[PDB]
RNA sequence: UAAAAAAA
RNA sequence: UUUUUUUU
């Protein structure tokens, strides 16, 4: 595993999405250190240049989580075959986001967002980035009560449920919780060129 | 309890520094890790009024209340490498406490480029304390641990990644050639 | 007046 | 934080 997964690795990602009927595509390249839990990604919009908040796309970028040596790294062992994951995000105002993704690095993403209110914080871009959220893990399932910061105060809550399934059976770990922090490092006025940074570290429950 | 800007203002130190000229001071970051009941303590010490942060942190460990029973693996990520005399104070304080094991990781090899501060830190890496300069993890460790990683971000998300790598690439080879 | 690199 | 050397 460590001989093929070097301490510095790059990836390429292709996403096809459709939000409220508006279709688009996104091409990106990134780089990071999988064993240290840091990664950066540069994205470019290739079609439809976006009428919605970019923050709903950031939580979709997981193979770069730092794992202790005595904790089996379930996601790293899935390579070179890769894995898949499917995510459903239900926002409190009726917005729904369904995402499917295959990772082989080459990432292929298919995204469908529907039922977002025209006056809601997503379509009106009243969000201020995601708060820190501890996702408890126990295929692999993950549930998040995610909170989106609002410009005028308060939070915009959403229920997220994601299933991660490796293409090759490996040893499953015990109970643990991952602390994750994502940051938007740079973006233009219309969010057509975005760079993202991610830190992720697992801990015992 | 540090600022995200102050991190790169004091830890990031290139061969040819930034646009303001020599606006740099010395910091220390002690991470005492009692493994007995897994009860860690942390703290930063600025280079205070004519008392180097090494002596300040020694006196802090002194007047904080030790427990002579168990052993402590204390890590210490400091911006500027300790000088000659306080390194000897450090090794004399470590010789009196056999239940202490210290790791020293510096960001820049700060010294007066004379002879005394050369062997002043060569005794540490050869007698009690494995002393090497920082790399990627110890910066990333000290980044979120000591410097507050809270809600705001003072436009330093990953700019260190290239500067941390430059500092590693140069000064780690420098410190290895010194230890050799 | 900027900046890349190396030696003690 | 003070010196020496090469290049654009
Ligand atoms: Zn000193």
């Amino acid at each position: 595993n460590m001989a093929i997964i070097k301490e510095f690795m790059r990836f390429k990602v292709h996403m096809e999405g459709s939000v409220n009927g508006h279709e688009f595509e996104i091409e990106g390249e990134g780089e990071g250190r999988p064993y240290e839990g840091t990664q950066t990604a540069k994205l470019k919009v290739t079609k439809g240049g976006l009428p919605f908040a970019w923050d709903i796309l950031s939580p979709q970028f997981k193979a770069y989580v730092k794992h202790p040596a005595d904790i089996p790294d379930y996601l790293k062992l899935s390579f070179p075959e890769g894995f898949k994951w499917e995510r459903v995000m239900n926002f409190e105002d009726g917005g729904v986001v369904t995402v499917t993704q295959d990772s082989s690095f080459i990432y292929k993403v298919k995204l469908r967002g529907t039922n977002f209110p025209s006056d809601g914080p997503v379509m009106q871009k009243k969000t201020m980035g995601w708060e820190a959220s501890s996702e408890r893990m126990y295929a692999l399932k993950g549930e998040i009560k995610q909170r989106l910061k609002l410009k005028d105060g308060g939070h915009y809550d959403a229920e997220v449920k994601t299933t991660y399934k490796a293409k090759k059976p490996v040893q499953l770990p015990g109970a643990y919780n991952v602390n994750i922090k994502l940051d938007i490092t740079s973006h233009n006025e219309d969010y057509t060129i975005v760079e993202q940074y991610e830190r992720a570290e697992g801990r015992h429950s | 309890l540090l600022t995200a800007e102050t991190f790169r203002l004091q830890f990031n130190n290139k061969r040819r520094l930034r646009r303001p000229y020599y606006p740099r001071k010395a910091l220390l970051c002690y991470q005492l890790t009692p493994q007995n009941g897994s009860t860690p303590t942390r703290g930063y010490f600025e280079n205070k009024k004519e008392c180097h942060a090494e002596i300040c942190f020694i006196n802090e460990i002194k007047s904080m209340g030790l427990d002579e029973t168990q052993c402590y693996q204390v890590t210490c990520y400091l911006t500027w490498s300790p000088c000659s005399s306080c390194a000897w104070e450090l090794v004399d304080f470590i010789k009196a406490h056999d239940h202490l094991n210290l790791r020293i990781f510096a960001s820049r090899l700060y010294y007066h480029w004379c002879k005394p501060q050369q062997d002043g830190l060569r005794l540490l890496c050869g007698s009690q304390v494995p002393v090497e300069v920082m790399g990627f993890p110890e910066f990333a460790d000290c980044w979120e641990n000591f410097v507050d990683h809270e809600k705001p971000l003072s436009f330093n998300p990953y700019k260190m990644l290239e500067e941390l790598d430059k500092n590693s690439r140069a000064i780690k080879r420098r410190l290895d050639r010194i230890k050799q």
